[PDB]
RNA sequence: UCGUGCCUGGUGUCUUGG
């Protein structure tokens, strides 16, 4: 009876913001990201892919709680780069490899088949 | 209000094709039992379409 | 998958209570700390102890009195002086709903009213049961009296909070669902379908447990039971 | 300060499989692949069941499960469809669905196998999987027993039910030989070879390396025949790449407009 | 104008019912009935 | 009652492969050899067709009619 | 055409596994299923 | 009238039948009619069996040869 | 051109839940 419908993993309500930037006070040059409806799958990769950036300080990701739809996503960098430009950055960039991997992946399938 | 107790099918939203009875309604909103899982839910009034359930020819 | 040679003769391989599940003995994320246990949400899609739930009820109609006297009948909001804010409508002139039908909580079963204009005195699905009217049969009691019985069924899938158990004597209360992206694999996909928390075994000493969980590896990939 | 550069080796390709080994990739990228192909590749399945008779020894809803977990050929068409909650239609659409047909009766003597077989399909493509091995049985039936339902087909991914998940299982793999001593043996000898370990057969595991990341993963991409074993990897990877990409566009407007 | 059609327990023929009617089934003498499948709209989710 | 669709903890399918494995045991197989002749390589699918009861064998004995 | 079984095996390429399902093994039995004939 | 001329032994009314049937041989003190239940007996159950029988022809048929086999 | 609304069970015993 009580169950959340399965929809609700993935589907935005009304009202509800994808991505949600909020700056951390408690130190400088600090933002909290809070992406709707998204999991570990979104998250872990954002979060690999920021820990390859020189001038990120601190990164990482949790789940707040596995019933309840939502990341959280803390970015700290260098007084020179916001974590706004890490964030973008780090999804750029990981498209770019993603692509880069799709392309690939085509290829090596094309000469697989007879070749 | 005319449609309480009558066979509505949910045409809109994330519960598109889910058939259900309306337990109650109001001005903007109704309450769908629906047919398959064990839950009542709460839905704007527009998102229903009556389907009714009838047979013909009676003789 | 790991039976006993007396459970052939209780007639248990014909008539069995349980499915193999591929357990892992885990402390997986906490939801299964103690006494609970962690399902696959990706295993119960796919039916998984998924189960029915049948409820059954049972009406006869009689002679009061005098002046009183049942009778299976559609209550009507002109005559039916008592009656229920309930929705009459779903069951037919018979006055017994139709197999078939969906009902919910407090919904109306078996119409049936008794004369003082007429009394409303018909029975309602259990509060919170919310099932679909499986059979409806209609007979004849010993005094000769119209006497029906409606089953309805339940389509209960697992949830957090089901009560499984063990064949060892290990309870647990399904603590969280986590779907198959989320279980943890082997070199293979193989997930688990439920995992369990470790300190469930060193205080309680159910080594039959871990010794099924391993012969039960050995008939799958010997695959004799 | 930017992406690595991954490269691909095909190592088997059937009509049921892949392995294939991506190198010079993240951890993170080498997993999060695994779950897209689990949960949010989508393909066609059964979401709809309108039930007209059902005669059978079986429920109703049990009937309609089966129907459910049924793979559906998905590869030329599913990347085609409206999600149902995204079609303007007020019931359902050719562009938002697949409408199939089940209409049988045990008139003879022997008990009936109500296989796939029956399910007739709209859609000359998105049909159970009988193109080219016996077929899914849904019911038996006896002697005067019969099953008539309408079904529709709806696109969706193994995030909301399992029904939609493309694979059978996804065998993920990385460091074969223990170098990162990600795990840690009691024993290390007591522990059979991996299907990928350069290691001879005197050696347990590889030796300790101190500095060094994962790369050279491991997969093998089992269909459930609703799609290519290679198609559902193209998907996941245009799957992943389009949550990042909408990400971004949300992103992009939480920026400027803050 | 609808009889109510009910099924025998044991001849499995169909049974025209009204009330106030012994429920006989009028082939043989046999007691049990069962309601027909109802005619109303049901669907599921394969789910 | 009835063969599952698909492996619960994978999720293969192993519907249409019960008909086939009991035909394997009209032949003279062990069910190791029945499985592997299958194709069930993982130990998940291979429990799906070893622990199947057929009850709706049994529940075909009920007729309705005739 | 005069041809031998020992040419017919030198046509294939490589044609030519797993022998221990068929092991006794004193503790482990067989499966039963559903027929319609029993006591 | 109805009961009288439909076939009447399919689907379960054949075994309340056949222990009818049994009942009326029983109650008989006549050999006579002892031995014309008898028969009527055995040609009932003959045509049963066969009924049975042929039901299970097909994929009961399938599974009975399995079980034999692997006890 | 229309205006009515909380009915509604008591008693015992066995099974089972932490
Ligand atoms: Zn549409
Ligand atoms: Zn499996």
């Amino acid at each position: 009876m009580n169950a959340p419908p399965a929809f609700e993993s993935f589907l935005l309500f009304e009202g509800e913001k994808k991505i949600t930037i909020n700056k951390d006070t408690k130190v400088p040059n600090a933002c909290l990201f809070t992406i709707n409806k998204e999991d570990h799958t979104l998250g872990n990769i954002i979060k690999s892919q920021l820990l390859k950036d020189p001038q990120v300080l601190f990164a990482g990701y949790k789940v707040p709680h596995p019933l309840e739809h939502k990341i959280i996503i803390r970015v700290q960098t260098t007084p020179d780069y916001s974590p706004q430009e890490a964030f973008t950055n780090a999804i750029t960039d990981l498209i770019s490899e993603l692509s880069l991997l799709e392309e690939r992946f085509r290829v090596a399938i094309k000469d697989k088949q007879e070749g | 209000n005319e449609l309480i107790g009558q066979t509505v099918r949910i045409s809109q939203g994330p519960y598109k094709g889910y058939i259900g009875v309306v337990k109650d309604a109001t001005e903007s909103t109704a309450r769908v039992e629906l047919h398959s899982t064990c839950q009542t839910i709460s839905v704007d009034r527009q998102r229903l379409t009556t389907v009714g359930s009838r047979r013909p020819g009676g003789m | 998958l790991v039976t006993t040679r007396s459970m052939e003769y209780l007639r248990f391989r014909e008539l069995p209570a349980g499915i193999n599940s591929i357990v892992a003995i885990a402390s997986y994320t906490g939801y299964n700390q103690e006494d609970s246990v962690i399902m696959n949400r990706s295993a119960v899609d796919r039916g998984f102890f998924r189960s029915v739930f049948y409820r059954s009820y049972k009406e006869q109609e009689s002679k009061k009195g005098f002046d009183q006297e049942e009778v299976f009948e559609k209550p009507t909001r002109e005559t039916c002086q008592g009656m229920r804010h309930a929705i009459y409508d779903k069951l037919d002139d018979d006055g017994l709903i139709a197999p078939g039908v969906r009902v919910s909580g407090d919904d109306v079963i078996i119409g049936k009213t008794v004369t003082l204009t007429k009394r409303d005195c018909s029975t309602f699905l259990r509060t919170s049961e919310t099932g679909i009217v499986d059979q409806v049969m209609v007979t004849l009691n010993q005094e000769g009296y119209k006497f029906c019985k409606i089953r309805v069924r339940s389509v209960r899938i697992p949830q957090i909070g089901d009560k499984f158990a063990s064949r060892h004597g290990q309870k647990g209360t399904c603590g969280i669902q986590y779907r198959q992206e989320d279980m943890p694999f082997t070199c293979e996909g193989i997930t688990p379908d439920i995992i369990i928390n470790p300190h469930a075994i060193p205080s309680r000493m159910t080594i039959g447990h871990l010794i099924e969980c391993l012969q039960g590896k050995v008939s799958a990939n010997k695959g004799e039971i | 300060p930017y992406a690595n550069q991954p490269t691909v080796r095909i190592t088997e390709l059937t009509d049921e499989n892949v392995k294939f080994i991506i190198e010079n990739t993240d951890l993170a990228v080498a997993n999060s692949i695994r779950r897209v192909f689990i949960a949010e590749v989508p393909i066609i399945a059964i979401d709809w069941v309108q039930i007209d008779a059902n005669s059978s020894v079986l429920h109703d809803e049990f009937i309609a499960h089966r129907l459910g977990l049924i793979p559906l050929t998905s590869d030329d068409i599913v990347d085609k469809l409206q999600y149902s909650r995204d079609c303007t239609c007020e019931e359902f659409c050719p562009e938002c669905s697949v409408e199939f047909t089940l209409d049988v009766r045990c008139n003879e003597d022997q008990t009936r196998h109500v296989t796939s077989r029956d399910l007739i399909s709209n859609s000359p493509r998105v049909i159970p999987v009988t193109s080219r091995q016996d077929d899914i049985l849904i019911v038996k039936l006896r002697k005067g027993q019969e099953l008539r339902l309408r079904a529709y087909a709806k696109k969706g991914f193994g995030k909301e039910h399992a029904k939609w998940n493309p694979t059978a299982g996804v065998a993920f793999e990385y460091d074969p030989d223990n170098a990162l001593r990600h795990t840690v043996y009691p024993k290390p000898e007591e522990w059979p070879k991996s299907e990928y370990s350069e290691l001879d057969e005197d050696e347990s595991q590889a030796p300790y390396d101190p500095n060094g990341k994962p790369e050279r993963f491991y997969y093998n991409v089992e269909s459930c025949g609703s799609l290519r074993p290679e198609t559902i990897v193209l998907s996941a990877l245009s799957g992943l790449k389009k949550k990042l990409s909408d990400l971004q566009t949300q992103l992009s407007h939480e920026i400027q407009s803050d | 104008q609808q009889p109510m059609i009910y099924i025998c327990g044991e001849c499995h023929t169909e049974n025209e019912i009204k009330s106030r009617d012994p429920i006989r089934c009028r082939e043989c003498g046999y007691r049990i009935m069962y309601k027909k499948r109802t005619k109303r709209l049901v669907v599921f989710d394969a789910r | 009652m009835i063969i599952p669709v698909r492996c619960f903890t994978c999720g293969k399918i192993v519907g249409n492969k019960w008909e086939a494995y009991l035909g394997l045991l009209q032949a003279e197989y062990t069910e190791g050899d029945a499985l592997d002749a299958l194709g069930l390589k993982r130990y998940c699918c291979r429990r799906m067709l070893l622990a199947h009861v057929d009850l709706i064998e049994k529940l075909l004995n009920y007729a309705p009619l005739e | 055409v005069l041809l031998d079984p020992a040419d017919e095996k030198l046509l294939e390429e490589e044609i030519q596994r797993s022998q221990q399902h068929a092991k006794v093994v004193p503790w482990m039995r067989k499966t039963e299923y559903i027929s319609t004939e029993f006591n | 009238e109805k009961e009288r001329f439909r076939k009447a032994p399919p689907n379960y009314a054949m075994k309340k039948t056949q222990l009818l049937k049994e009942k009326a041989m029983a109650e008989d003190l006549g050999d006579q009619d002892k031995a014309k239940q008898i028969q009527d007996q055995l040609n009932e159950l003959e045509e049963r069996a066969e009924a049975l029988d042929r039901q299970r022809t097909k994929n009961i048929s399938a599974i009975s040869y399995i079980n034999q086999r692997n006890r």
